[PDB]
């Protein structure tokens, strides 16, 4: 009949062909209850001191704070050593060292033996 | 007439 | 000014205007309007100030430096010695660098100036370049950062080598 | 001799000065915008005198007037190069901004930040200026971040908009991929011919020059926003409407194209050169002038008509044809912008509306508008002795008539037809049919600022062809045999474009709802490549 | 409970006291001097008279003098018919080879 | 719902759905409305990355 | 350009949107003129009359604040909210 | 150089005596004095160094490091009185007697003649820092210093005895003249490393850079500046020292080091579009344009030493105005999250026109100093390999990134609604900002006197 | 799906939404005026003629269809106004749009050029900081237990006293600053 949108990482499924949208059972009323809640309340107490006349400075955030002291004050006591973790750390940080370092190496013995042998044209070359 | 006051933060310092 | 040998230049020969049509063209009059407007009044303020400068004539000089011992006859490890040879060594690379920086002003000039006939009659500026720019590579090419008179003698006598093994296969 | 340099240097020393006037402030200005409207008068004024002096002789020169610094090998001296390019892009420069900076003291007289936008498009134009009057590769790298620069501060001008950061961050993320081939261009030229000034360059002639010529390209694709590299151009509407008459059509753009004619004797030793640059600019025209024809956004339709128009740009440099290219920036240049300042127009009009499906009814609405976007539609197309007749269709007569990509040649003509496709579209949504606009009619067009900047781009757009076409020393052989169907060849697929895509436009009065198949949806989301390496690239 | 402690200090706002602040310090008068002995010994001493200085070094690292001395020694090897530069920098005859 | 535990780091932080904020309420009156986020809410773990400046997680028509 | 729309105005405007619709009869509408109670109209021409707005005054009404004006004097009160009028 | 470390010495006493309130005013003035004073080490000619005496000398590589040193404390002085205001007096005099004692420390660091001099004072730089970060720090192991010691300065001391006993002096004017070609072997691939491993930590490299980005956020402003500005460069300064004794073992010792910095260059500048920490995103800034340094230094050809030099000056300049940035974000809104406080151009336009100039010299923006030094590295490295500028090119696009998005996440867009404290500029941040960029600018009208010792 | 006030969108509101976005869409896809009407007309009609469905399960089911219908029908660049989120002018005056907390950090000389207008705001100020308490109390004791359960706010209530949490409403910028 019609195309189905297939949804993909970099582009989501939309809130409309969701079919979590169209239940009406009694525990999505109790969650989006909650979640109302919640967000309520939090909104509340968010923009009491917002308009606070008192407080002259920050409102801080504990999300905030909270996410800028998760992205690097739990880096290394919650580092296990396993297959995925060093795996990954010896793919992605020896990996294309060792990638550019046989490249490179490749390229200079190339470009010595040419000049070694008088092969390379190096006529105008006398800065370096 | 019926201008409107510039909401703009301290040019003098 | 500067001298006319070190820096050639062939006769500038333009040709003298014939305005095949009848109508005054703007550059002949900004020409004239630039030569009452501008010309005098820059030429008179020239004339005084150099006027004062010829009320007191003063010179300076050219520095001289007599050749002191090259690195070859200086004796090993001794320091007195050679690093007056070094210190020659780094005055004539440096004058090295703007003898080729000279040859460099003279093929662009050259190119410039003959506009779209540059490689029929810059052969001969080409040619001192190429020389020139041989000759720098075969005396410092390659010495690196550190560069001294030392490596520079141990870079000419392994080409020396190459070149004696060279015409010594030829004979 | 002495007043050739002496101008030379007075028109930028004379743009210099009101950058030093709007630092060495204390009170509010007596109207700073009409200043620089003035300054750069003048300068042009001033600039057209060496251009004068060079029409009658051809007087080329180079003013290397400050030793600035010697590396060992490298004289980097201040060095200005007065030929051909120089003089006869610098009044047309100076012409296409003085346009649209009296453009600007309408568009723009709202703003509270007058003076620091006039400061911006003052540097964006000294360091333009700089572009296109180096003579080594270093200043030449200066003016070109400088304009990438000025990019940067001016699509970001409304700084509070997240879209136009986006926009400014990703046009330097392209333009610094350009500048990755750029700077191999000058370590390649440094370490192989122990120069960045362009005479050495010349004079040494390399043979085994693919790898510059490739960072060439590189940095024009970057640039001039040719294939793989063109989306920011698109994205870079966000900003003001003269900031995008003046950079993004006319003045910005073209630099890459630019690099390609100032590197001629290079490219014209080098068949490799001349087959990537025709094959890039061929899908490039192809690409960008059909992402042009399912467009409702206007800044958009006119945004891939300049990239198509650059892309023509490379294809006749890579058939071997330098002037002709830059005949066509130096044409292209005054009904572009002139077609950016009659849709910003529209769009202040229209109360900041810049959707031409809610336009029409401005054939006699805006008739001043109208009569200028007609004839910046008909001098995009190639109507006949009109300005875009004198170097686009010679383009053709050129491409057709050379040992040349057949594929290539088919799909210029191919954007050619397209370039008529989305004009008459212009035409059609914007000043015919019905209005569609809101219900407050506040269209005006009074104003003796908007009127005398669209009339001396008009002006230009229907004398300037003419005039600098007849005013050049001829720097090659133009073919002037060829047979019938081969002389006519652009027109007809032109005229052939028109009927077409009147039919095109004559579809939408029936009524009849059909669904769109994955030809509008493929341009209309811009051909797909915004889509994918705006998502999958940084995610990686 | 926990132990006895101040608590955090506000962060004062220096233009309360003072509309005329230039943050250096709360008294105005020390306030004043200490701008202007900031932009005196600063801009006016070390930028202006530094600029100045660094404009008129004498020949910084002798490369003028090298410009002027290659501007004789070609002149020197135009007149003579000797090339512009030899491939060796020292005379080959002062060195003695490792023979074979 | 937290990360998988493999010594990543993450510790006990929340994986959100992985929307952009693109996705979030335009129309809705946010706290910080450049980024469409309230006070208090647990923010994605690259909310640095999902800005519209960046990255998006929106529906294309095809 | 833009210029400053009175209470007056946009009451008038919106009373002229209203007046060329086939559903409202020009001699029953009033400020206070209900839709669904004083005129009887279905929440589609509701919408329809908030899209109407719309198309009129040049902007978008979100629809928490589209299915919530049931009047005029709402809606003028709503333009009025969110265009700054009276200063 | 006695005429510059006597006045830097009676600036205790000009320190300790002076009045309750003129502690600031005296100093700064006086460190001022000296800073103009130092404009005589540019006595300096084409072919001899400015030999003063058998413990001093300067060359053109130390004199640019001098006057950025002796530059350098004035300005954080500037930038350190504020948030000290709250501080004891006899402390206030203790973190003023700390800098002038660094400062001390530094100016015979660069000038000393001789090579266990200049570890000695080099490793004596690291006493009134490591005073400055731990108690004028704000927040809280310590096995860095231990990881530093055994890998760095120990074996570097070994290796210093080592050539002494050997060469029979440390003289760098003496070890010019009797330099010896090191072979292959493994003894001296051990001494290679020795001598290196101690300056590639301090400058930092790629690997083990992971102190610098905690050490510049647990630091005052003033021990950033420091860092940043001159002690980053002691590394670099004492490369260019020690790679005269190490050839020909370096043209095939520095390969796998070059790696560690193409790569890393590549690494942490990409680690700068996504950090949350503005202070952590200028400390990545600093390793990813320290990692050329270290390139150009391992290749050791003249265009790579020239382009490192104008390097280590342009980053030192541009590196401290980026954290005089940060410091006054810091004080206004006391947090170093970069999301939190937005759209600053709006309230502050003059220094968002700083942040402007700063992120233009921090991307290479020509023709400042920073894109002279850039250039000529990758001018070197394209010489060295025809491969490297795709890692130098694709580094010049993320370098332009991330000085572009640190200028668009804190000074554009929306303003944060809850922060209502964001004071106008005080006078003293813009002098700190302005002192900090006019030289830099400055510095593009005449570059030759920071290109090192072979210009 | 995410309101301020309420928690869901109800059935009646999802059929309100897909209509008006359908007739975006429509008018995206049909540009001129009286073809739109005309179709406009029909997808109204079309609209009428599910209207008085009782079972809402099969409403449910229709409504689900129509989302198809509407997905398979939509316009790639919808018709978006310019204020409106997405579209070109959105958000661009602000950063024109300054907060008013900065009037309080300016220099006197710079006050004492609007003299009558700081003299306004002075009795703004006092009326807000006179205000606050009261609405506080107002708000402690007129919020249930547990946290407000929605987003809205309650009105004033004694003649003589302002609504709770409104300086920052009241005070935000102008579209136009
Ligand atoms: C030795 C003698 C030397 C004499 C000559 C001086 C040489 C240059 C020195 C520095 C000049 C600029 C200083 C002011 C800028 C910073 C502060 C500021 O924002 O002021 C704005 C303010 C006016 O604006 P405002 O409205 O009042 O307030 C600002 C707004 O709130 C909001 O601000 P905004 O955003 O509207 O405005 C900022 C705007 C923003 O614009 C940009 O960011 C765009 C700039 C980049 C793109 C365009 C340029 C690209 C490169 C080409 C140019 C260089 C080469 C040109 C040559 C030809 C080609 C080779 O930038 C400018 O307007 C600055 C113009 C000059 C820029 C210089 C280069 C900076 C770019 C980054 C580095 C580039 C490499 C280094 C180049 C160095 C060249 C010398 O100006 C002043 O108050 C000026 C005061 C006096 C300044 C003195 C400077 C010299 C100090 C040295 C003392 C000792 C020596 C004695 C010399 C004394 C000379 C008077
Ligand atoms: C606006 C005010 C101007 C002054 C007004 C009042 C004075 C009266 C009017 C006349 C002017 C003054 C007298 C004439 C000028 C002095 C003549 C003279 O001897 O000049 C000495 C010299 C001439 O150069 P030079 O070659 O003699 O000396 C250089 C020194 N060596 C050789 C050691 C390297 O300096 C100048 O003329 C400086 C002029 C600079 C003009 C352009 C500045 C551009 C800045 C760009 C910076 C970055 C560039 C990077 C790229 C460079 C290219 C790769
Ligand atoms: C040094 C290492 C530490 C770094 C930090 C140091 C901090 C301490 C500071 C001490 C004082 C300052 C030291 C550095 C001084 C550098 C300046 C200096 O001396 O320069 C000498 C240079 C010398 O250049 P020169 O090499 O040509 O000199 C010729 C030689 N003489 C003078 C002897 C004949 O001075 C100049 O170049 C002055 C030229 C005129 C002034 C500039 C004109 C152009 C300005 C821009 C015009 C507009 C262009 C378009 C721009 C539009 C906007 C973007
Ligand atoms: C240059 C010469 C331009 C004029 C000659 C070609 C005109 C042409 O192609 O005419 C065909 C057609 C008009 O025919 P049609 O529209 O069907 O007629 C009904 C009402 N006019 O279509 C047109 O006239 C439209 C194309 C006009 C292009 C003009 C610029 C070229
Ligand atoms: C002659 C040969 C010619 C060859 C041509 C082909 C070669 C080039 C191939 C394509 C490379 C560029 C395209 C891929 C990256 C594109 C990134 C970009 O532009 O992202 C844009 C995106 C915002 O854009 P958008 O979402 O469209 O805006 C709508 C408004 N919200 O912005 C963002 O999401 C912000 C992202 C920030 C973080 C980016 C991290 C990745 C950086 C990648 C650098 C690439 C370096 C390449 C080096 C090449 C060396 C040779």
């Amino acid at each position: 009949s019609f195309p189905k949108y297939e949804p993909s990482r970099l582009a989501s499924l939309p809130t409309t062909l969701d079919p979590a949208e169209y239940d009406i059972s009694s525990e999505t009323r109790k969650a989006q209850a909650e979640r109302l809640a919640i967000r309520s309340r939090l909104k509340r107490e968010y923009q009491l001191q917002y308009n606070d006349p008192s407080r002259r400075g920050v409102v801080e955030d504990p999300a905030l704070i909270r996410w800028t002291c998760a992205r690097s004050a739990n880096v290394y006591p919650n580092f296990r050593p396993n297959t995925k973790t060093s795996l990954l750390g010896a793919l992605f940080g020896i990996g294309p060292l060792i990638f550019w370092y046989y490249v490179f190496k490749t390229d200079r013995d190339r470009k010595e033996k040419l000049i070694q042998e008088g092969k390379l044209d190096r006529t105008f070359n006398i800065s370096y | 007439g019926k201008r409107l006051f510039i909401i703009k933060p301290s040019g003098f310092y | 000014s500067w001298d006319k040998d070190v820096y050639p230049e062939p006769p500038r020969r333009t040709p003298a205007p014939s305005p095949q049509t009848s109508l005054p063209n703007p550059i002949t009059y900004l020409t004239k309007a630039f030569d009452l407007l501008v010309d005098r009044p820059v030429t008179l303020v020239r004339e005084f100030i150099e006027r004062q400068h010829a009320k007191n004539k003063y010179y300076y000089y050219h520095r001289e430096f007599r050749r002191v011992p090259d690195i070859t006859e200086c004796h090993e490890k001794d320091v007195l010695c050679m690093f007056e040879a070094e210190m020659q060594w780094k005055r004539d690379y440096k004058v090295d660098q703007e003898i080729v920086n000279i040859i460099q002003e003279r093929l662009k000039a050259c190119q410039q100036r003959e506009g779209e006939s540059h490689r029929q009659n810059c052969a001969k500026e080409l040619q001192q370049f190429t020389q020139v720019v041989k000759a720098y590579q075969d005396r410092y090419h390659d010495l690196g950062a550190h560069y001294s008179a030392r490596k520079c003698l141990a870079k000419q006598k392994q080409r020396m080598l190459a070149e004696r093994k060279a015409t010594k296969e030829a004979a | 001799m002495n007043l050739f340099s002496s101008l030379t240097l007075v028109t930028l020393i004379l743009l210099t000065m009101p950058i030093a006037a709007i630092n060495f402030n204390t009170h509010k200005f007596t109207n700073y915008p009409l200043y620089v409207k003035t300054t750069i008068s003048c300068a042009f004024i001033t600039s057209m005198i060496p251009t004068m002096m060079f029409i009658h002789t051809g007087q080329e020169m180079i003013i290397s007037n400050w030793h600035w610094l010697t590396i060992q090998t490298l004289k980097l001296s201040l060095s200005f190069k007065m030929d051909f390019f120089s003089m006869m892009f610098v009044p047309v420069a100076l012409f296409v901004t003085w346009s649209i900076m009296e453009f600007s003291m309408w568009y723009m007289h709202s703003d509270p930040n007058i003076n620091q936008f006039f400061k911006y498009l003052l540097l964006f134009l000294i360091t333009m200026l700089i572009l296109v009057t180096a003579n080594n590769l270093f200043q030449l790298f200066i003016g070109w971040e400088g304009v990438g620069i000025m990019s940067f501060l001016l699509i970001g001008w409304w700084y509070g908009r997240t879209d136009a950061n986006t926009a400014a961050l990703q046009a330097i993320l392209y333009n610094r991929i350009g500048d990755i081939g750029f700077i191999l261009a000058m370590a390649w030229f440094l370490i192989n011919l122990n120069t960045w000034d362009l005479q050495q360059i010349f004079m040494l002639n390399p043979n085994d020059s693919n790898l510059p010529l490739m960072g060439l390209i590189l940095a024009a694709t970057g640039k001039s926003a040719q294939f793989g590299l063109h989306p920011w151009l698109p994205s870079a509407m966000e900003g003001p409407t003269p900031v995008s008459a003046l950079l993004h059509s006319s003045t910005m753009v073209v630099a890459g194209i630019f690099l390609l004619i100032r590197f001629y004797p290079l490219t014209e030793n080098n068949k490799f050169g001349q087959s990537i640059m025709l094959c890039l600019g061929a899908m490039t025209t192809l690409f960008t002038a059909m992402c042009a024809l399912t467009q409702n956004d206007i800044k958009k339709i006119i945004a891939f008509s300049t990239s198509s128009q650059l892309g023509l740009m490379m294809v006749t440099i890579g058939i071997n044809q330098p002037h002709l290219a830059f005949l066509h920036i130096c044409t292209h240049a005054f009904f572009k912008a002139m077609l950016f300042m009659c849709s910003g127009s529209i769009i202040h009009s229209l109360n900041d509306e810049q959707d031409i499906r809610k336009m029409g009814g401005l054939f006699k609405a805006m008739p001043f508008t109208t009569t200028a976007l007609i004839i910046g539609s008909l001098a995009l197309t190639g109507m006949p002795f009109l300005t875009g007749f004198y170097s686009k269709d010679l383009i053709i007569e050129s491409a057709n008539t050379s040992y040349t990509n057949a594929w290539a040649l088919l799909m210029t003509l191919v954007a050619t037809s397209f370039t008529a496709i989305y004009s008459t579209r212009i035409i059609f949504f914007a000043l015919l049919g019905q209005p569609r606009f809101p219900t407050l009619i506040n269209i005006n067009e009074n104003n003796p600022f908007l009127i005398n900047s669209i009339k001396r781009l008009l002006i230009g757009s229907l004398f300037a062809g003419f005039i600098i076409s007849n005013n050049i020393p001829p720097m090659t052989i133009p073919q002037m045999t060829m047979p019938h169907y081969l002389k006519m060849t652009a027109l007809t697929v032109t005229i052939l474009g028109f009927i077409l895509a009147l039919e095109i436009s004559n579809t939408t009065h029936y009524l009849k709802f059909n669904y769109p198949s994955n030809t509008f949806k493929f341009s209309n989301l811009l051909g797909y490549y915004p889509t994918i390496m705006h998502r999958l690239t940084p995610y990686m | 409970l926990r132990w006895q402690e101040d608590p955090e200090p506000e962060d004062e706002n220096l233009y309360e006291k003072n509309p005329d602040s230039h943050g250096y310090d709360k008294d105005p008068a020390v306030d004043v001097w200490n701008m202007r002995v900031v932009f005196f010994f600063g801009f006016s001493i070390v930028l202006v008279l530094g600029s100045t200085f660094v404009a008129y070094l004498p020949d910084y690292r002798m490369q003028e003098w090298a410009r002027r001395e290659a501007e004789r020694l070609v002149k020197y090897r135009e007149a003579h018919g000797l090339p512009l530069m030899e491939s060796n920098c020292f005379d080959p005859s002062k060195i003695q080879l490792p023979e074979d | 719902e937290p990360y998988p535990d493999d010594g990543m780091g993450y510790g006990d932080y929340p994986k959100l759905p992985d929307r952009s904020q693109q996705e979030r309420d335009p129309w809705y009156d946010w706290d910080h409305p450049d980024l469409r986020l309230n006070w208090g809410e647990p923010m994605h773990w690259d909310l640095d990355m999902y800005i519209r400046n960046r990255v998006d997680t929106s529906p294309t028509p095809v | 350009d833009a210029p400053p729309l009175t209470l007056e105005g946009i009451k008038d405007r919106v009373l002229y949107v209203l007046k060329l619709y086939d559903k409202i009869d020009p001699e029953k509408l009033s400020v206070n003129s209900h839709f669904m109670k004083d005129l009887g109209l279905d929440s589609l021409d509701q919408v329809e009359i908030i899209m109407a707005m719309e198309d009129e005054f040049g902007f978008e009404i979100p629809d928490i604040d589209a299915e919530k004006l049931m009047c005029p004097q709402e809606i003028v009160d709503y333009i009025a909210d969110k265009k700054d009028v009276y200063e | 150089m006695l005429k510059y470390i006597i006045p830097t010495m009676m600036l205790m006493p000009l320190t300790w005596l002076s009045k309750n309130s003129m502690i600031w005013i005296n100093t700064t003035l006086h460190s001022l004095l000296i800073s103009l004073t130092s404009l005589l080490l540019l006595n300096q000619f084409g072919d001899n160094s400015l030999n003063f005496s058998l413990t001093f000398f300067s060359d053109s590589l130390s004199t640019p490091l001098l006057i950025l040193t002796m530059w350098l404390l004035p300005l954080m002085l500037m930038a350190s009185q504020h948030h000290l205001s709250k501080e004891n007096l006899a402390r206030k005099k203790l973190f003023i007697s700390m800098l002038i004692l660094l400062q001390l420390f530094l100016i015979m660091t660069f000038t000393a003649t001789e090579l266990i001099f200049f570890y000695i004072m080099f490793e004596a730089t690291l006493v009134p820092t490591l005073i400055i970060i731990t108690r004028w720090g704000n927040q809280t192991a310590g096995l860095y210093f231990l990881f530093y010691t055994l890998a760095g300065s120990l074996p570097l001391l070994v290796a210093l005895i080592y050539i002494q006993n050997t060469m029979g002096s440390l003289n760098f004017l003496i070890l010019q003249y009797w330099v010896q070609p090191m072979p292959n072997s493994w003894s001296n691939t051990f001494m290679w490393l020795a001598c290196m491993m101690a300056f590639m930590v301090k400058m930092p490299l790629y690997g083990l850079h992971l102190w610098l980005p905690k050490a510049h956020v647990e630091a005052p402003i003033a021990g950033s500046m420091v860092l940043a500005a001159i002690l980053l460069k002691l590394g670099g300064y004492g490369m260019m020292r020690i790679t005269l004794l190490l050839n020909p073992i370096t043209d095939f010792m520095a390969y796998p080091f070059i790696m560690l910095s193409l790569w890393g260059m590549i690494m942490t500048s990409s680690i700068c579009l996504r950090q949350t920490d503005l202070k952590s995103l200028i400390a990545y800034s600093s390793v990813s344009h320290m990692a050329l340094v270290i390139v150009a230094i391992l290749i050791q050809t003249p265009w790579s030493y020239m382009g490192a030099t104008a390097l280590m000056i342009a980053h030192g300049l541009t590196s401290s105005m980026l954290f005089c940035l940060a410091n006054s974000n810091y004080e206004r809104v006391h947090s170093r999250t970069m999301i939190l406080a937005r759209g600053l151009q709006t309230l502050l336009p003059l220094m968002a026109a700083w942040w402007l100039l700063a992120s233009l010299t921090n991307l290479a923006l020509p023709p400042s100093i920073n894109l002279i030094g850039e250039l000529f590295v990758v001018m070197s490295t394209f010489s060295w390999s025809n491969i490297t500028i795709i890692l130098m090119g694709l580094n010049m696009v993320i370098t332009a990134l991330y000085s572009l998005y640190m200028l668009i996440t804190t000074q554009r867009g929306k303003h944060t609604h809850h922060i209502n404290n964001i004071l106008p500029s005080f006078t003293r941040e813009n002098a700190l900002m302005s002192l900090h960029m006019l030289p830099l600018l400055l510095l593009s009208l005449n570059p030759k006197i920071i290109l090192g010792p072979l210009y | 799906a995410f309101l301020p006030s309420a928690a869901y969108l109800t059935h009646q509101q999802k059929v309100l939404q897909l209509y008006k976005r359908a007739l975006r869409h429509l008018e995206s896809r049909c540009v001129h005026r009286d073809k739109y009407r005309y179709f406009a007309c029909l997808l109204r009609a079309r609209f009428d003629e599910h209207k008085n469905e009782k079972d809402m399960v099969k409403a449910t089911q229709l409504l689900r269809e129509a989302e198809k219908e509407f997905w398979h029908g939509q316009h790639p660049q919808p018709y978006i106004f310019p204020e409106s989120p997405g579209g070109t002018s959105y958000e661009r005056y602000e950063c024109y749009k300054v907060p008013e907390w900065c009037l309080d950090d300016w220099h006197p000389s710079e006050k004492a050029m609007y003299p009558d207008y700081f003299a306004k705001r002075e009795q703004w100020k006092k009326l807000r900081r006179e205000s606050w308490e009261r609405e506080v109390k107002q708000l402690q004791e007129e919020t249930p237990v547990g946290g407000p359960r929605t987003e809205a706010l309650p009105p004033a209530r004694k003649q003589g006293d302002l609504p709770p949490l409104w300086w920052h409403i009241v005070t935000r910028p102008r579209e136009r600053p």
